[PDB]
């Protein structure tokens, strides 16, 4: 007996536009 | 088209948040 990770990964996908 | 997808493609207990990145890649690529 993780909001900023979401936003930053959206940012990096938009960098690859 | 090969150029396009090349531009798209650019202890594990600590690294499950990386898997969110993977879902997001599938989220971002297929959208």
């Amino acid at each position: 007996k993780t909001e900023e990770q979401l936003k930053a990964l959206e940012d990096e996908f938009f960098k690859t536009t | 088209e090969a150029n396009d997808n090349v531009k798209f493609l650019k202890l594990v207990d600590l690294f499950k948040p990386i898997m969110h990145t993977l879902m997001l890649i599938w989220k971002h690529s297929k959208s």
